[PDB]
């Protein structure tokens, strides 16, 4: 039905799995093969919910969530970030960074929805 | 022996390298499991082949460690028959072409000798030297570009055949240019943090080559690309 | 000097330990896609489910490559809190009664304590060092008997906790009874080649251990069993 | 077609997919957790193929390869191994000690059958 989800990943694979498990909780999703993309994308609408991953070719996940938490209409919508780097100092750098949750790769499709559906929820 | 600072490295590379296809084979498998009401016959199908073709990732990956330990053991071998080099690029350039498109890339085959070539080596072994070109031709191209390719050229040469594995992507820097070939060395760039790579292939290519008793050597500047040349005699001795 | 000689070995080993599942993986997935038809619904859910925890298995053994770099690299964190060690035992012994019940290992955990038992230490990283040993014991054990077992013995003493995990499988020659403990060492025995190892269990391990400010020690001989001994201050000084 | 298959294995997991993929095709199998056991199941009857891995606890496939090998009824029961090693002389080891085929780990169950096949109908 109504949420929108604007999902973010250098991965055919990862985003056809990660979309199939988002519409399967009626949201609507907008796919980014990377980071130019995901912000061209996006001065034209504003997701009610990100889902960005962080190693990718013409701009990183990191630049990305940097231009999100400096801008006023971006800062406040939630990003869950889906890393493959666990090392829990990438979390801060990511949380500083201005995520609002981050979830190690390899993750659980349930768990992760039962995130994003808390994020929608607040 | 600095060797103790790279494999440490080469450690996360692994690490990294090895769960993108986890990632993908346990994130269908629970979605698979959890949702056979909201799957179709067809969407199922292509589920389950996607944890098909993640493994099939995985297992020559885990082939690169296999192999690898093979050759710094100097334990293993070569056997060598009469192969039409012509139909093992082309059958290796055809076991690319996946890979080529996900990256946007075309694959070409040149002949500048006549094709019915006859080599005495390893198909095995040379098929898997050039998947090593090939492959690395693509995830190493230009981020964004339309002009891009990968291109075989078959030669002989000095009693001896010559292929070369030209890119028109990325390119590599000149103090790196002769530690590519190394155990675990990998062009570390602002560029190319991104690239899984185990940084094994080309030593593993070299290795392979120099049984044949042939070499591999390059030539690259950092805008045109790169050049890859595998000198293996018609017959070694 | 060696390490270079056992990282050779420590990469076959990376190898044959995560093809094991990639084996279950491959092999249920082609099934579940060519068998449809021949697939009863109890069949495929158990099949997938297969995929899941093989997938799980081989996500673990990818996160210990992932400790160990973050630890030689002298790169790793530790979140102290409020945790009853009692139950952060068990909570870490019936995580094992799956592996340990399939390998025909019973587990027990005593006490010499009174057990509501407070600790100021890391929860999760000392489960991950309880979880090396219960593995270990299991792993490790006589390969026949109904006799055996693998124990955690909790203990105050000096003030500090005293962790304990007793095994009646086999032991180790005391020519390496504290070379176990160095990243990338095994124990290589006629007995003991068909275990899946990486080496760096241990020695994850005493890093944790150590960043504790506590030890790890062993004793043990070639047929009794063997003692791991875990001394942690109960509260950092 | 009515034959019986012998299966090797001290995988429990993967005793259950070759075993489902041998029931496939109507062939009958008795399994064996060893090297130890898959004798003690072999004095019993004899089997028109035997399916063994390498690695196992009590007793490894390379002993019950060569035991085959020097008796005069078990040698001509055609034996597939199925190893974890690869290794191109691990297989020549294999051979010599008596197998009939080896099948390196991981395998596509649909060869393995088109292969135990091809030795049922020798
Ligand atoms: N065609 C190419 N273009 C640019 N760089 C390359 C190419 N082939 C290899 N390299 C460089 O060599 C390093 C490692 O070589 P190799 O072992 O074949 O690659 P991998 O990292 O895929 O294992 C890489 O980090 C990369 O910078
Ligand atoms: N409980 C035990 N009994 C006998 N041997 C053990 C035990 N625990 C560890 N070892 C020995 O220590 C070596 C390495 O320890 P660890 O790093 O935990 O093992 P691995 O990574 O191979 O599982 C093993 O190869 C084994 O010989």
């Amino acid at each position: 039905m109504s949420k929108k989800v604007l999902l973010v990943d250098d991965s055919a694979v990862l985003r056809k799995i990660v979309s199939f498990n988002l519409k399967k909780e009626g949201y609507e999703v907008i796919e980014a093969e990377n980071g130019q993309i995901a912000l061209e994308k996006l001065s034209e609408f504003t997701p009610d919910l990100i889902v960005l991953d962080i190693m990718m070719p013409v701009m990183d996940g990191f630049t990305v969530l940097k231009k999100l938490q400096e801008k006023e209409e971006w800062k406040r919508i939630p990003v869950i970030v889906l890393t493959a780097k666990g090392g829990e100092e990438d979390e801060s750098l990511a949380l500083s960074l201005g995520a609002r949750k981050v979830m190690r790769k390899p993750f659980s499709p349930s768990q992760f929805i039962e995130e994003v559906k808390h994020l929608l929820n607040e | 022996k600095r060797i103790d600072r790279m494999k440490t490295e080469f450690i996360a590379n692994i690490s990294h390298e090895l769960r993108t296809p986890l990632t993908a084979i346990k994130a269908y498998a629970e979605t698979i499991y959890n949702s056979l009401g909201e799957l179709d016959l067809s969407t199922l199908k292509e589920f389950l082949e996607v944890i098909i073709d993640q493994s099939n990732h995985l297992e020559n990956l885990l082939n690169e460690l296999l192999d690898f330990s093979r050759l710094e053991r100097k334990s293993l071998q070569i056997n060598r028959e009469k192969v039409d080099l012509c139909d093992l690029v082309e059958s290796a350039v055809n076991a690319i072409k996946e890979f080529a498109s996900s990256h946007n890339v075309n694959v070409l085959f040149e002949s500048n000798v006549p094709c019915p070539v006859e080599a005495y080596i390893d198909p095995t072994r040379i098929r898997q030297v050039l998947l090593n070109l090939l492959n690395n031709g693509v995830k190493y191209s230009k981020k964004d570009a339309p002009d891009k390719y990968v291109k075989v050229i078959l030669d002989e040469k000095d009693g001896g055949v010559l292929i070369i594995v030209e890119d028109n992507g990325i390119g590599i820097p000149d103090h790196a240019k002769d530690r590519i070939f190394e155990q675990f060395y990998r062009v570390d760039s602002s560029l190319t943090y991104e690239v899984p790579g185990t940084g094994l292939g080309l030593a593993i290519t070299k290795e392979i080559v120099e049984l044949h008793g042939g070499r591999i050597w390059v030539e690259s500047e950092v805008g045109k690309g790169s050049r890859f040349f595998v000198w293996i005699p018609k017959d070694r001795a």
